[PDB]
DNA sequence: CTGGAGAATCCCGGTGCCGAGGCCGCTCAATTGGTCGTAGACAGCTCTAGCACCGCTTAAACGCACGTACGCGCTGTCCCCCGCGTTTTAACCGCCAAGGGGATTACTCCCTAGTCTCCAGGCACGTGTCAGATATATACATCCTGT
DNA sequence: ACAGGATGTATATATCTGACACGTGCCTGGAGACTAGGGAGTAATCCCCTTGGCGGTTAAAACGCGGGGGACAGCGCGTACGTGCGTTTAAGCGGTGCTAGAGCTGTCTACGACCAATTGAGCGGCCTCGGCACCGGGATTCTCCAG
């Protein structure tokens, strides 16, 4: 018989089977409820179309079509609530957003 | 000769190093000096160039924060040259 | 007979490279102690850091430091980095 | 890696634009870190109230807990949706 | 039955013995509404996780160990009520 | 009857030699039942749930009021002011 | 006649418990021999750590009880612990007598 | 609560010391805290090094990991002689 | 304090490379379809403790009156680091060259989960007693007020 | 600044209570011993890339020659918070009243672990080219010595 993967249950495109899997494997409970791929997969893949999304139009903010980790840098830590999530993790090759404090201004 | 004017000069770094993210310790003498405190732990450790590389990137990345952090306390403390009791004030409430 | 034998490495991090650094860090004023000290808390975070590194390394009896020892160490101390 | 699931995402999102590799390895580092994470706290979602097995109860929790605001409600929204859309698919 | 006026039950003597127990020397008028201000707001923080557990649960009642599991998702963890 | 500051310090010494919690216990009963009162209906309170959330809440504004206090005696004054705090908050995050 | 895996090794800490939160505390998917009794020891040394200086704290306020006051004397004095534990809270302990050098008069 | 065995550990370091209730409880959440630090370092250390079992060489390096120092080297000296008495009992 | 002159970078125009993106085999991770034991919602009922009620004292919070004691700006001092080019080396960059040791397969041990049983250590829970709560009066410590 | 009075707080002493310590009834969590399956170490191998060597150019460190600028102290003004005691409130004291709902016990249903078999999506390697580094030069941008 025909099968449709069960990611396009959902209509996604990610790994409803790796991120299960590393669910299992991930010594976290006794069982895994049909719920957590598919609503955890689907919560984690919202969030980074959010990201992605940021760091495509940042990266075309300089007409370049390639994204760099500075974009994921400046598009991460202008969104306050991913910045409250992302507070104590550091992007490599993606540098600081500028913030030069008013009375250090010329 | 041609000099510019005090100030401007750490300004344009900080635009320009803020738009660039390469590494500014000397590569080679930093690998040596991680190479040389890891002497005294194990016989004939060999290191990755590239993985000392991601050591200065983590290394350069977390002073650079650490100091952004040492920066607010001393305009906070109203001063704009900071000094080695703020960066240990960083250092005591981080632990 | 160019051999580095294990001496005065921490000089490596040079003054000016330091006032570039805390450039990119958005530091405007910098004092003489800073240097060395900045030297010697660099050292100390390292040694802690790297310490733990090395540990991961006698527990998988390597003598080649991977970039994974390095990140698994930082996450350690809960200073995770991304894109390794 | 999640390269090529970035880029599926990537090309639904912005079709004409590339990253770089370094961009893609961050990319990965994050899902797995910020998975460890939220697993993480679903696993003693599960110590506290005394349940051994992670469901949309646990996710949902779990999401509510750690994610602020609009992100958190809105994922709410689309994966709760996507569950009644598994109930019907 | 309608509660109000429950922001003057952290009241501001107390906010000074504390501040006693937390070294402070002097204290300014703007310290007490501060701090009500940004406790509340932080206790807020740590209670409603604390439902957010509740509500998980489906128990109607708030345990002590609850606000122990609270303290201890902001990596605070509270010793002497159990756990 | 003393003069301004000695009772101050009084209450350095006392307070911090002993252990007790300074707030009563019904008014902040009634903050915790009033705020909690928009979320789920037909809640109900341990008296010891409202002692631990007294505990909690004294020690971490003793304990953040300490680190509040190390960076104003840093900033080489004696009296604690808000942005001490908006440090700590953010440094905290 | 049997005996506790404890004093077979000479503890007083329970093998039995440590090992049983181990194995359904979802933390690997087996847990080795000597695991336990090397946690146990660690345990009972430090157990042998607070209780000590936190005895001696019991012995300068003139009691034979311990009260929270001494845990949070023995943990927050000794530089070693007190930093690897700076982040924790004991209900009903108050904290050190410190005050800043400054603030003394 | 850790009741008896901070009383028989306590009447081994001061026989005639006694203890409240609420700071056995503070030695409850204190041993039952540090030990959910050593058990979840632990399975990191174990699972970032592809290993699916937690031994005493794990928890030896874990104890490196959170005890600073000579507070560490004694824990291996207490390790050495409980799990040398035990491999000969 | 605004401004023209000069330098750096961006941008506009011009050049080529290689890594990025597309192609091409290759598994294996994701899917279905069952089966088996069990996690947990639920049904029924309860009894700890949660709600809800009563009344005076004063603990505790609050208000009024008073004095003192705190942050902070300004001006000034000075020392020390910024600014810049030049010299210098081995960093950097480009290249030649071995084999350490990381990673793999190939074997096999040996290591730990898992169960059932068994029972005494340990749990819950009562009860007396002495540590401590309380009482009461006081020397000692500490601030202050005059000296 | 200098010291004793005066009050708080710890201290001396003495008594009374309840929480702490100890006893009993009872069981269940831990230990033995054995099975059973399978994790990880070990041996020896292959070969990536680090190390080890040379060599050219110069990035970049170190040094020398100005001089601007920022931490820091004093000082003086002015403001505002603590202390005290008395008032006032409602919590405290303590005492009341009955069962809600939290916790338990007994249902019954449903699901995830798991295995085996399937298979097409994803994986690794291998091309192929135009985005972008490079390049050079003007526009813009950013800075700087002068009216």
């Amino acid at each position: 018989a025909k099968a449709k993967t069960r990611s396009s249950r959902a209509g996604l495109q990610f790994p409803v089977g790796r991120v299960h899997r590393l669910l299992r494997k991930g010594n976290y409970a006794e069982r895994v409820g049909a719920g957590a791929p598919v609503y955890l997969a689907a919560v984690l893949e919202y969030l980074t179309a959010e990201i992605l999304e940021l760091a495509g139009n940042a990266a075309r903010d300089n007409k370049k079509t390639r994204i760099i980790p500075r974009h994921l840098q400046l598009a991460v830590r202008n969104d306050e609530e991913l910045n409250k999530l992302l507070g104590r993790v550091t992007i490599a090759q993606g540098g600081v957003l500028p913030n030069i404090q008013s009375v250090l201004l010329p | 000769p041609h000099r510019y004017r005090p100030g401007t000069v750490a300004l344009r770094e900080i635009r320009r190093y803020q738009k660039s993210t390469e590494l500014l310790i000397r590569k080679l003498p930093f690998q040596r000096l991680v190479r040389e405190i890891a002497q005294d732990f194990k016989t004939d450790l060999r290191f990755q160039s590239s993985a000392v590389m991601a050591l200065q990137e983590a290394s350069e990345a977390y002073l650079v924060a650490l100091f952004e952090d040492t920066n607010l306390c001393a305009i906070h403390a109203k001063r704009v040259t900071i000094m080695p009791k703020d960066i240990q004030l960083a250092r005591r409430i981080r632990g | 007979r160019h051999r580095k034998v294990l001496r005065d490495n921490i000089q490596g991090i040079t003054k000016p490279a330091i006032r570039r650094l805390a450039r990119r860090g958005g530091v405007k004023r910098i004092s003489g102690l800073i240097y060395e000290e900045t030297r010697g808390v660099l050292k100390v975070f390292l040694e802690n850091v790297i310490r733990d590194a090395v540990t991961y390394t006698e527990h998988a009896k390597r003598k080649t430091v991977t970039a994974m020892d390095v990140v698994y160490a930082l996450k350690r101390q809960g200073r995770t980095l991304y894109g390794f | 890696s999640y390269a090529i699931y970035v880029y599926k995402v990537l090309k639904q999102v912005h079709p004409d634009t590339g990253i770089s590799s370094k961009a893609m390895s961050i990319m990965n580092s994050f899902v797995n870190d910020v998975f460890e994470r939220i697993a993480g706290e679903a696993s003693r979602l599960a110590h506290y109230n005394k349940r051994s097995t992670i469901t949309s109860r646990e996710i949902q929790t779990a999401v509510r807990l750690l994610l602020p605001g609009e992100l958190a409600k809105h994922a709410v929204s689309e994966g709760t949706k996507a569950v009644t859309k598994y109930t019907s698919a």
